[PDB]
């Protein structure tokens, strides 16, 4: 054992918070921007891959995994 | 209510509003069993439909609800809607009804979700026959009363509404979805929303934009425009016809971007040059601010008229009211081609007529002093320059100039600057010129750079139709080879030819403006001055400009002046355009250096004005990240970091700026006050950036048109008296101008006593001196605004030279630029033939009421006020013309614009 | 219980008890141990607790890492 | 309706943003002056008891 350390988590916590209340006031110039967004990313490409706008993600398949690590 | 049974017409009704017998048992009975009985059930329609109209009266959920509870089951459950085809297809009309009383009337959470979905399917399938259009219509212009059709009726409607615009959010579209289960396109429901489209404008102001913005087309907006121009005149008039139409380019003007906002305001400027009134078409014209949509109007009227008559005078009045110049040059040669007249013609054009309407309106207002008496060190500098500013504009102060004793007591910068500062007394005006020679000719190097600044101011009203053009003068100067003389000569040629793109202003400005290899500090304005030239246009983003300030970068990082000013250039060059400058910020970006990304935050404002609020969280996490990151240790490298923080804190408020002057135009309040916090913020994140912050507050007010001006920068100020830099008040002054002495005086009180209490430094005096100056102008003048004025959502280019400084600490060389100013606007006067100088009546209003405008046209009550007065400011600004009970007729509608009147006596 | 005890005094004496019982023991050998340890630090680090609780939690500290860990 | 909205999409999207701002501020404020002000604060709290 051990050494801790961490007292800039406070910090990033504070700008956090702060980014997901000003969706929400957005809200409402955002929808008509993903009218626009979304035809581009489609004739083209999401960025310079093919994959994950097939789905959701990719896949939809079960995630969880059990007895996994040592015992 | 209670049965009653058969025994009169009136009890039927009565009868059927607790249980139907002719809707109900009969019908259900007659479609389950005999198929010979779709002829007897074809004539019962009628009968079914008029029940319906009679309780309709009846409002109660109750009655409805339980009334057609078995039709509702019926659908699916004994007649499955394909058990005699067309038969239950046509019957589909009092079934519907039955669906919308679950929806609406009853609310059951569970079945007023559900049957949402199937009243979308069955709206599209019998919106084929197009009776589903007739089912709209007959509670749209109603037949009866009650509570439940006046929201029912939406519910069909919403149905459209619903499944457009998901087809743009979720890529699959039409009925693959099951929140509709309705195809988005096809001949079955386009032909639907068309006929619904027409009673909707008929009667209501709804469902039409819902389709055009949700098409996410132009195409949309081009149907409209069919329709739209039958009603012009029979059905309603001209004036209500329009407020629709400019209407349709604002309300979803501050959401559609770049390539979708210029495309949607090319079909309002259609509906207009359609519809009668052409003067509405140079309004949207201009907002474009494409060479082409101009050209069109002015071709209008001029082309098919061989004769001169209303029309070539006409064409000149609509070109002549832009200031920026960019439709005086294109407008011109067209008058000399067709040759009617000349001399006319020409002058009307060019800002050489708003020249000679300055001295009927100068004449009422005439002449008060108050500049300062002061002489001797820093004292007679800051007195000489304060003279000028007084007299900004036409005004006559010849023989104080011609007192050459304290012209000659000026030194050094102060020469330079106190040459500029006379020029500015004969701004907007042909004579001056000679005042400027005497010391050109003579003494040291620096009085002559001043008299080509001085040249640069007066030639603003006098530029165009080839009558001594800015040009002409200053070609010599910048062929001499001497740093000093150059520089100063292009900084105001393109002082004077504004937004004016001309040939011979352009191609001279464009080989230069390509060496920085040379270290030279007053070489900012090489790049300054083409910026300013760009602006009011459409921009080619051009490649002398970009080039010359990667070279820059890598020539030297000494001067930190230098390339603080060459940063903002390019931001400014870019304004006037916000599709291409998108592109420019990657090739920007490409060559990545910490002193690069300085310039990148400011041309991201640009790039997403009139859409900015992904471009506003941007500008508040960048002023976040330097503090966030020593956050984490908590727990060459000078000049870099320097340019990288004032950079943003300028990119902030710019892009607040632009976006509250295009956008809809209640939210102005607030804009102002973002800025108060962002100080705030400021106020216990950066100490080094407040200094940047205080200065930048007062052009954010100016530049976004804030409603409020008495409380605001008054109350700002007493903070800002303890705190350094006095640059601060100047840019305070530039938004409290207003209409003189209204706002004005409060400043003049509270500028004056910290300036007159205090003396600590002649320094810090001479800038809290210039301000107090700047803010009036006797007896109502002019005024200065930011805004075209012509549109109030618009930006002019004359002030953007007052935009620029405010980024840097307070210099003696930073003087010499603060003396121009320019920005004037015209105060109207009623033309005749015989060009008439005086205004009858006006009506001016200070606060519109009008909830069916945001700009406000002007109310026809207003408050009534005499001949001859300047066009009123914030708390004045909507205009009516007074003169039809006189019976004069406006040719060229004012609404509080700039333009000059012109009326029709018959 | 006793190192969140009403009186102060007691725990002094509980955190330099356990410290005492659980020298040099691996946090993969008694998860406790880290736990317990991070207490002492979390007493330290405040500056609103009793000086007769901080006293007690650097005492005990010392003891857990004491003779660089090989005692 | 569609005039309504105009008025209705300036002033939802400004002021709330604003509140957003002012909010996240709080902290704000007190950073860049912390030793003048809680200097003075000090000075303040100790003479008046």
């Amino acid at each position: 054992p051990r050494m801790y350390e961490e007292a800039s988590g406070k910090e990033v916590e504070k700008v956090a918070t702060a980014v997901l209340s000003t969706t929400a006031r957005a809200k409402a110039r955002a929808k008509k921007t993903k009218k626009e967004k979304g035809p581009n990313e489609e004739e083209k490409k999401k960025e310079h891959e093919e994959k994950e706008k097939e789905r959701e993600t990719n896949k939809k398949g079960i995630k969880e995994t059990k007895e996994n690590d040592e015992e | 209510m209670v049965d009653e049974s058969d025994k009169k017409q009136q009890t039927i009704d009565e009868q059927s509003q607790i249980s139907p017998e002719k809707q109900t048992p009969n019908k259900k009975d007659k479609k389950k069993e005999e198929e010979e009985q779709l002829s007897e059930e074809d004539a019962k329609l009628k009968t079914d439909l008029e029940l319906l109209v009679e309780r309709l009266k009846e409002d109660d959920s109750s009655l409805y609800e339980a009334s057609l509870n078995a039709l509702k089951e019926s659908i699916k459950n004994s007649t499955s809607s394909m058990t005699a085809v067309p038969k239950p297809l046509k019957f589909l009309r009092p079934t519907y009804p039955d669906l919308c009383s679950i929806y609406d009337k009853w609310t059951d959470p569970n079945l007023k979700s559900s049957l949402a979905d199937v009243l979308s399917i069955l709206a599209m399938t019998y919106s084929e026959n197009g009776k589903h259009d007739s089912l709209r219509y007959r509670l749209l212009s109603d037949v009866s009363d009650f509570e439940g059709w006046g929201h029912e009726y939406i519910r069909h409607l919403a149905l459209e509404i619903g499944e457009v615009y998901n087809d743009q959010v979720e890529k699959d579209a039409e009925d693959e979805t099951s929140s509709d289960g309705s195809k988005s396109d096809g001949s079955a429901a386009t032909s639907g929303f068309e006929f619904s489209k027409e009673d909707t404008l008929r009667l209501c102001l709804d469902i039409v934009p819902y389709f055009l913005k949700h098409n996410g087309e132009e195409d949309a907006v081009d149907l409209l425009l069919e329709i739209e121009s039958i009603d012009k005149l029979p059905q309603f008039v001209d004036e209500n016809t329009f407020q629709r139409v400019c209407q349709y380019m604002v309300a979803c003007v501050p959401l559609l971007p770049p390539p979708e906002d210029v495309a949607f305001l090319k079909t309002a400027y259609s509906i207009y040059l359609s519809q009668n009134e052409l003067t509405d078409a140079i309004a949207l014209a201009v907002r474009l601010g494409e060479e082409d949509m101009i050209r069109s109007v002015f071709d209008a009227t001029s082309d098919p008229v061989m004769h001169k008559q209303l029309a070539y005078i006409l064409a000149a009045q609509k070109t002549s009211f832009e200031y920026e110049g960019v439709q005086d040059i294109i407008g011109n040669g067209k008058l000399s081609e067709h040759f009617l007249y000349l001399a006319k013609e020409l002058n009307l054009t060019g800002p050489k007529v708003p020249e000679d309407i300055y001295k009927s309106h100068l004449d009422n207002s005439k002449s008060v002093f108050s500049s300062a008496g002061l002489d001797s060190a820093q004292q007679n500098l800051a007195s000489s320059f304060v003279n000028g500013f007084l007299n900004l504009g036409y005004c006559n102060d010849k023989l104080i100039v011609d007192n050459d004793n304290w012209v000659y007591k000026t030194k050094g910068d102060g020469m330079t600057s106190a040459v500029a500062s006379i020029g500015s007394i004969y701004q907007w005006n042909l004579d001056g010129l000679q005042q400027l020679d005497k010391y050109l000719y003579v003494d040291e190097p620096e009085v002559k750079a001043g008299a080509l600044l001085g040249i640069g101011i007066s030639a603003s009203g006098v530029h165009d139709g080839e009558v001594e053009p800015a040009l002409l003068l200053l070609q010599d100067y910048v062929t001499n080879p001497d740093t000093k003389i150059s520089s100063a000569a292009i900084l105001g040629l393109g002082i004077a030819f504004a937004g004016s793109k001309n040939d011979e202003v352009l191609g001279l400005l464009l080989p230069i403006a390509a060496s920085t290899d040379l270290p030279i500090e007053t070489a900012a304005m090489a790049s300054l001055a083409l910026a300013h030239v760009f602006v009011g246009t459409c921009n080619g983003d051009i490649t002398t400009s970009i080039m010359d300030n990667f070279l820059e970068r890598t020539a030297i990082e000494l001067k930190t002046d230098w390339v603080r000013f060459l940063a903002l250039a390019l931001g400014i060059l870019y304004m006037g355009q916000g599709e291409q400058v998108d592109d420019v910020l990657e090739t920007i970006s490409a060559i990545e250096h910490p002193m690069t990304s300085a310039i990148e935050v400011l041309v991201g404002s640009c790039a997403y004005t009139g859409t900015g609020d992904v471009l506003l969280i941007q500008d508040l996490l960048h002023r976040l990240t330097p503090k966030n990151v020593k956050g984490e240790e908590d727990a060459e490298i000078k000049s870099e970091e320097k340019k990288g923080k004032s950079s943003d804190k300028d990119a902030t408020t710019d892009g607040k700026n632009d976006d509250e002057e295009e956008e809809k135009e209640a939210g102005i309040v607030d804009e102002l006050a973002y800025a108060v916090l962002g100080i705030a913020l400021i106020a216990l994140g950066e100490d080094i950036g407040k200094e940047m912050s205080l200065r930048h507050f007062g052009h954010l007010m100016h530049y976004g048109n804030e409603h409020i001006r008495r409380m605001v920068p008054l109350a700002m100020g007493i903070v800002s008296v303890s705190d350094p830099q006095m640059k601060v008040f100047d840019t305070l002054t530039r938004f409290s101008h207003d209409a003189d002495l209204e706002v004005s005086m409060n400043s003049i009180f509270a500028m004056g006593l910290c300036g007159a209490g205090t003396n600590n430094a002649r320094l810090a005096q001479l800038l809290r001196q210039l301000a107090s100056y700047y803010s009036r102008e006797q007896d109502a003048l002019f005024i200065t605004r930011l805004a075209q004025g012509l549109l109030h959502l618009g930006k002019g280019t004359m002030t953007m030279d007052v935009f620029n400084d405010a980024h840097v600490l307070n210099k003696v060389t930073l003087a010499s630029i603060l003396t121009t100013a320019v920005g004037l606007v015209s105060p109207s006067f009623m033309l005749k033939h015989h060009q008439l100088f005086y205004m009858l009546n006006a009506g001016i209003r200070p606060k519109f009421i009008l909830a069916l405008n945001d700009e406000g046209e002007p109310i026809k009550v207003n408050v009534r006020v005499g001949q001859a007065v300047e066009t009123v400011g914030q708390a004045g600004r909507p205009k009516k013309i007074t003169g039809w009970i006189t019976q004069s007729t406006p040719v060229l509608l004012n609404h509080g614009e700039r333009a000059e009147l012109e009326t029709d006596e018959y | 219980p006793l190192t969140k005890d009403p009186v102060d005094f007691v725990r002094q004496a509980a955190m330099i008890a356990l410290s005492m019982i659980l020298i040099q023991q691996t946090e993969k050998l008694n998860p406790q141990v880290a736990d317990i340890n991070k207490n002492f630090l979390s007493v330290i680090t405040n500056k609103h607790q009793e000086g007769l609780a901080k006293f007690g939690a650097c005492v005990a500290q010392g003891i857990m890492n004491a003779g660089g860990r090989n005692v | 309706t569609r005039c309504k909205l105009k008025l209705l999409r300036m002033e939802r999207i400004k002021d709330h943003l604003l509140l957003e701002e002012e909010f996240v501020s709080n902290s704000e404020i007190l950073k860049p002056f912390e030793k003048k002000q809680e200097e003075e604060k000090k000075q303040l709290e100790e003479i008046r008891g």
